[PDB]
C-alpha cells in the first residue's frame, strides 16, 4: 500500500497492491487488471527473468573472458550457426523432449498447483515450494534458502526479478547492438568508455 | 491412473476398468455402448498387435544371430509357399468371417454364443465379454486385474510398436531390428532426422 | 481488458484473423510444396 | 492409354510448352543484368517452371492433343491421386469443419442468450471443441448408430 513508484505523484492501479515481490504500480495499459492474467504474467515474468539472466551471464561473462587471454570462444551472435558432434537439429530435438518434459510438469503446476510435487519414480522424494513459481526441494533450493521469513521472502524475490527486469534489457541490448554495430558487446562497452562523446548509436545512423 | 497429472479424469472413467489412466481427451467414450465397443477393440487390435509385432521383430532377430534364415516381413509374401496367397486369402476370410461374426454375437449378447453348436455337449464357462476363457484357457491363468492391465498395456506398447515398425520401414527401407541395431552403432547420427 | 478481449472475440475479428492465419498456411504450403495438381 | 490420351512423359506437345514457355522467360530475361533481381526472379520463374513439367511428368499425368494434363476419375487406381486421394483428404477437412461447428452450436443451445455466442465467439470452448473433429469419423458413426445425429 506504501511503496515507492516507477512514476511519482500517480496513482497506482487497483489491481497492484505491492504484496507481489518488484510491484511499483507500473501497468499503464492494465495488462495484468484481471487476476488470473496477472497471475500468469507473474510466472511468465519470472521465467522471462530466469531465462534472461542465464542469458545475459551467458553472453557476457564469456565474451568478457574471450576479450582476455582466458578464453577463446567464439561471437555469442554466431555461436548457433557453427557445426557440432551432431546436427543442431538433433540437439534441438533431445531439447525439446527435455525442457518439454520440464515446461510440462511445470505448467501442470500452474494450472494446478499441488499435482506436480510429488517424483513419479521414487515416491520419497518431493518438492517444498508453497507458492508456485518457487520449486524448493532439494533440485531447486539445496541450501534451503528458499524458505525464509515473509520479508526476507519479499526482499529476496524483489532482487530475483529486479535482475531479471535488468537481465531481459541487456540481452535484447546485446541482439540489437549486435545487429547494427556488428562486433561484440564487450567492444562495444570499450568504444563507449574511451569515447562516451561520440562512440555511440549516433556513431552509425548519424 | 494419470496419464496427464494433474489433469482430472473424465467422470465417465471411473476406473472400474482396468487401465484407466483417465486418457479420453477427445471424449469418445462419452457413451457407455461407445466405451464397451471401444474396449472391445482395445483389447482385439492390442492383441493382434502383439501377435503381429511379435511375429516381425522376433524372427528378424534370429536370423542376426545366424539360428534360422527367415526373410523379413514386409517381404514375407513374395511367391514362396505352396497353396499361394490367393486360395490362403479365402480361406483366412472364410475362417475369419464364422470367428469373427461368432465373437460379435458375443458382443452383441454375452450369454448367446458359448456352446459348440455341433458338439453342443461342450461349452464355456459365462465369463467376461472379450474375456472368454474354458477352452482357450487351458493352463487355468487367474484372469485377475493386474494381469488384464498387463494385457493391456503390452497391447498398447506393441500397437505403438507397429506404427513404428510401419512407418520406419516406409523411411528407411530396412527391418526394425535393422534400424535398431544402426541406432546402437551411432546414436546421436541415426536418428528421425538423418534419415529423412 | 476483458472488454477488449470480447471485442477480440467478436465475429468479424476472429474472420480476420482466422482467415489470415488460413491464408498464410495455404501460401506457405503452396510455396514448399508449388504446382501441386495431384495429391 | 486411357480415353486415347497419351502420357504427358511421352508427349511432344507437353514438351513443346515447357519449351516455348522457358524460351519465352528467357526472352525476357535478356533485358536484366543477370545479378539484379529482375534476373533473378525470371530465372526462379524458369527452375520453378521447368520443375513442374518434371513432375508432371513423372506422377503419371496423361495428356491430351493440346499438351495439357488431363484427369482421370473414373477410379481407375493408377490415378487416385487424381481425385480419389484428394478428395479423402477433402471429406475429411470439410467433416472435421462440419462437425466442430455442430459441436459448438449444440454446447451454447442451452444457455440464457444462445445468440451472444454466436456473435461474439466463446474462444475457450471453441478451442477445447476444436481437435475433436480429428475424429470425427468416429464420434460421427457413433453418433449416427445411437440415434444423436438426428431428430
Ligand atoms: C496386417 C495386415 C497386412 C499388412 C500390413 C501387409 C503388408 C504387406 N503385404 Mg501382405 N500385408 C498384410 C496382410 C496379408 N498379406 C498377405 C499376402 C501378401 C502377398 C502375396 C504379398 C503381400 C505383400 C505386402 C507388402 C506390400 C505393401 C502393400 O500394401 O501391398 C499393396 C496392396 C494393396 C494395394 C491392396 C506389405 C509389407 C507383398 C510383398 O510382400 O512384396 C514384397 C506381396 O507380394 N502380402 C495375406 C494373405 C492373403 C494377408 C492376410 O491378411
Ligand atoms: C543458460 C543459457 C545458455 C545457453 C543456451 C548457452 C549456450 C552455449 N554455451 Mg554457454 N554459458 C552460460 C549460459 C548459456 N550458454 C552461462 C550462464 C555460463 C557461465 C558459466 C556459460 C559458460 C560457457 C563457456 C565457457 C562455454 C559456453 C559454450 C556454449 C555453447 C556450447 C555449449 C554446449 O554445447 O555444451 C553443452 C552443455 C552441457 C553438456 C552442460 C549442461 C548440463 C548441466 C551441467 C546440467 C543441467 C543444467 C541444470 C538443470 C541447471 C552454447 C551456444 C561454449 C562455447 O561458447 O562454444 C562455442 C563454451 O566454451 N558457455
Ligand atoms: C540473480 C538474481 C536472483 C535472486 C536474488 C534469486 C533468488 C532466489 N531464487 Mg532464483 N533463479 C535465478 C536468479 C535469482 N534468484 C536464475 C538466473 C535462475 C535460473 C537458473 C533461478 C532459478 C531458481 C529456482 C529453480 C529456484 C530459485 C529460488 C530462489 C529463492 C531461493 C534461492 C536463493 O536464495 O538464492 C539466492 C541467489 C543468489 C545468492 C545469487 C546466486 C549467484 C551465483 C550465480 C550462485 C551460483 C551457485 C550455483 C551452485 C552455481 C530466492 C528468492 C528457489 C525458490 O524460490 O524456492 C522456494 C528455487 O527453487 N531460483
Ligand atoms: C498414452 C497416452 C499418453 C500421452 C499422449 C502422454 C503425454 C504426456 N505425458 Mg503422460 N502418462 C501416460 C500416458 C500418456 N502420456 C501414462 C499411461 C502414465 C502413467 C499413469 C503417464 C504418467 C505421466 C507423468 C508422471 C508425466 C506425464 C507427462 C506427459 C507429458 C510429457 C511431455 C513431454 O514432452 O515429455 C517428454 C506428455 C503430454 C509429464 C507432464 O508433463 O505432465 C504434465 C509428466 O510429468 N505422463
Ligand atoms: C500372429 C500373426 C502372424 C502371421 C500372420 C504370421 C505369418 C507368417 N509367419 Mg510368423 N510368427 C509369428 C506370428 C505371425 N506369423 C510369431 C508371434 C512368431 C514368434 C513365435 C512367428 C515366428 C515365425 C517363424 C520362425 C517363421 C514364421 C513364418 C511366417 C510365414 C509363413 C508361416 C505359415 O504360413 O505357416 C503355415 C501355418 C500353419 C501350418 C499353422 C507367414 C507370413 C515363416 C516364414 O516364412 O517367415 C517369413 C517362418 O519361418 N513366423
Ligand atoms: C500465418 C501462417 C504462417 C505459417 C504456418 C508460416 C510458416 C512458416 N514461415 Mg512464415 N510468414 C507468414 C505466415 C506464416 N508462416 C506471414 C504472414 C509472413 C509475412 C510477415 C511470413 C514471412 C516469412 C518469411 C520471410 C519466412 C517465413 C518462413 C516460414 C517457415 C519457417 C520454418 C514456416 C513454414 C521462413 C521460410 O522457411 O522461408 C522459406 C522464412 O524465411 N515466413
Ligand atoms: C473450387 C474448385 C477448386 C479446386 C478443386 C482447386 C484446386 C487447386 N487449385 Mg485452384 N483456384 C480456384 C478454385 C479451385 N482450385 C479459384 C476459384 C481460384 C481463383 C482465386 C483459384 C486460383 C488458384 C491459383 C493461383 C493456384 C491454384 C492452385 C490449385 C491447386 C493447389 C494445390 C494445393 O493447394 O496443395 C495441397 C494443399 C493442401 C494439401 C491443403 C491441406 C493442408 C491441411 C493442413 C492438411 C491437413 C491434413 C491433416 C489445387 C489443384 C495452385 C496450382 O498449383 O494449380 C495447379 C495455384 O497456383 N488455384
Ligand atoms: C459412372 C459411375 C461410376 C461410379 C459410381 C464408379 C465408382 C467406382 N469406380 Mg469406376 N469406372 C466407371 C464408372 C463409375 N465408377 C467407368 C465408366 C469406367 C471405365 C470403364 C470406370 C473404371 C474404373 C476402374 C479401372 C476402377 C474403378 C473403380 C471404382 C471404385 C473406386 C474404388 C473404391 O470404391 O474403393 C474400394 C472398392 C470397393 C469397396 C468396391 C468397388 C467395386 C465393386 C465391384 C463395385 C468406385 C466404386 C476402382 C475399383 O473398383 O477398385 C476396386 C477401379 O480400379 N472404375
Ligand atoms: C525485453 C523483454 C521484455 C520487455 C517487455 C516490456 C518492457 C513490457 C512492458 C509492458 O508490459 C508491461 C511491463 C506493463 C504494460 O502495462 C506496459 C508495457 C510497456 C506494455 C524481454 C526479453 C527477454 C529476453 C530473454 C528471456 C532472453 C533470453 C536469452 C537467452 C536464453 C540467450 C541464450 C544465448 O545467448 C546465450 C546464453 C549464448 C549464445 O551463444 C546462445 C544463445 C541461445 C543465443
Ligand atoms: C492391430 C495392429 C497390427 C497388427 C499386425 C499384424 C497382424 C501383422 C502381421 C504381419 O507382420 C506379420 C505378423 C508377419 C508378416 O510376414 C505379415 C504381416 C501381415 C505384415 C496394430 C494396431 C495399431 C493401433 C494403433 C497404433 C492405435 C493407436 C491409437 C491411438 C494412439 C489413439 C489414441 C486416442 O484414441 C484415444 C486412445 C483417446 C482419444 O480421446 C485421444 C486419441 C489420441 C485420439
Ligand atoms: C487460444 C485461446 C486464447 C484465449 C482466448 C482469449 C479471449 S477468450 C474471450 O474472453 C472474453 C471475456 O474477456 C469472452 O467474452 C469471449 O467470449 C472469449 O472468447
Amino acid at each position: 500500500p506504501d511503496r515507492p513508484l516507477w512514476f511519482p505523484g500517480s496513482t497506482p492501479p487497483p489491481w497492484l497492491d505491492g504484496s507481489l515481490p518488484g510491484d511499483f504500480g507500473f501497468d499503464p495499459l492494465g495488462l495484468g487488471s484481471d487476476p488470473e492474467s496477472l497471475r500468469w504474467n507473474v510466472q511468465a515474468e519470472l521465467v522471462h527473468s530466469r531465462w534472461a539472466m542465464l542469458g545475459a551471464a551467458g553472453i557476457f561473462i564469456p565474451e568478457f573472458l574471450t576479450k582476455l587471454g582466458i578464453l577463446n570462444t567464439p561471437s555469442w551472435y554466431t555461436a548457433g550457426e557453427q557445426e557440432y558432434f551432431t546436427d543442431t537439429t538433433t540437439l534441438f530435438i533431445v531439447e525439446l523432449v527435455f525442457i518439454g518434459w520440464a515446461e510440462g510438469r511445470r505448467w501442470a503446476d500452474i494450472l494446478n498447483p499441488g499435482c506436480v510435487n510429488t517424483d513419479p519414480i521414487f515416491p520419497n522424494n518431493k518438492l517444498t515450494g508453497t507458492d508456485v513459481g518457487y520449486p524448493g526441494g532439494l533440485w531447486f533450493d539445496p541450501l534451503g534458502w528458499g524458505s525464509a521469513s515473509p520479508q526476507k521472502l519479499k526482499e529476496l524475490r524483489t532482487k530475483e526479478i529486479k535482475n531479471g527486469r535488468l537481465a531481459m534489457l541487456a540481452v535484447m541490448g546485446a541482439w540489437f547492438q549486435h545487429i547494427y554495430t556488428g562486433t561484440g558487446p564487450i567492444d562495444n562497452l570499450f568504444a563507449h568508455l574511451a569515447d562516451p562523446g561520440h562512440a555511440t548509436i549516433f556513431a552509425a545512423f548519424t | 491412473g494419470e496419464w496427464l497429472p494433474g489433469l482430472a479424469s473424465p467422470g465417465y472413467l471411473t476406473g472400474s476398468l482396468p487401465g484407466d489412466n483417465g486418457f479420453d481427451p477427445l471424449g469418445l467414450a462419452e457413451d457407455p455402448e461407445n466405451l464397451r465397443w471401444f474396449v472391445q477393440a482395445e483389447l482385439v487390435n492390442g492383441r493382434w498387435a502383439m501377435l503381429g509385432v511379435a511375429g516381425m521383430l522376433l524372427p528378424e532377430v534370429f536370423t542376426s544371430i545366424g539360428i534360422i534364415n527367415v526373410p523379413k516381413w514386409y517381404a514375407a509374401g513374395k511367391e514362396e509357399y505352396f497353396a499361394s496367397s490367393s486360395t490362403l486369402f479365402v480361406i483366412e476370410f472364410i475362417l475369419f468371417h464364422y470367428v469373427e461374426i461368432r465373437r460379435w454375437q458375443d458382443i452383441k449378447n454375452p450369454g448367446s454364443v458359448n456352446q459348440d453348436p455341433i458338439f453342443k455337449q461342450y461349452s464355456l464357462p459365462a465369463g467376461e465379454v472379450g474375456y472368454p476363457g474354458g477352452i482357450f484357457n487351458p493352463l487355468n491363468f487367474a484372469p485377475t486385474l493386474e494381469a488384464k492391465e498387463k494385457e493391456i498395456a503390452n497391447g498398447r506398447l506393441a500397437m505403438l510398436a507397429f506404427l513404428g515398425f510401419i512407418i520406419q520401414h516406409n523411411v528407411t527401407g530396412k527391418g526394425p531390428f535393422d534400424n535398431l541395431l544402426q541406432h546402437i552403432s551411432d546414436p546421436w547420427h541415426n536418428t528421425i532426422v538423418q534419415t529423412l | 481488458m476483458r472488454d477488449l478481449k470480447t471485442y477480440l472475440s467478436v465475429a468479424p475479428v476472429v474472420s480476420t484473423l482466422w482467415f489470415g492465419a488460413l491464408a498464410g498456411l495455404l501460401i506457405e504450403i503452396n510455396r514448399f510444396f508449388p504446382d501441386a495438381l495431384i495429391f | 492409354d486411357i480415353s486415347g490420351l497419351t502420357p504427358c512423359k511421352e508427349s511432344k506437345q507437353f514438351a513443346k510448352r515447357e519449351k516455348q514457355a522457358l524460351k519465352k522467360l528467357q526472352a525476357s530475361l535478356k533485358l536484366y543484368a543477370d545479378d539484379s533481381a529482375p534476373a533473378l526472379a525470371i530465372k526462379a520463374t524458369m527452375e520453378k517452371t521447368k520443375k513442374r513439367f518434371d513432375n508432371y511428368g513423372k506422377y503419371g499425368l496423361l495428356c491430351g492433343s493440346d499438351g495439357l494434363p488431363h484427369l482421370i476419375v473414373s477410379g481407375d487406381q493408377r490415378h487416385w491421386g487424381e481425385f480419389i486421394t484428394p478428395g479423402i483428404l477433402f471429406l475429411y477437412i470439410a467433416g472435421w469443419i462440419g462437425w466442430v461447428g455442430r459441436s459448438y452450436l449444440i454446447a451454447i443451445r442451452d444457455e440464457k442468450k444462445p445468440t451472444q455466442k454466436e456473435i461474439i465467439i466463446d474462444v475457450p470452448l471453441a478451442s477445447r471443441l476444436l481437435f475433436r473433429g480429428f475424429s470425427w469419423p468416429v464420434a460421427a458413426y457413433r453418433e449416427l448408430l445411437n440415434g444423436e445425429l438426428v431428430d
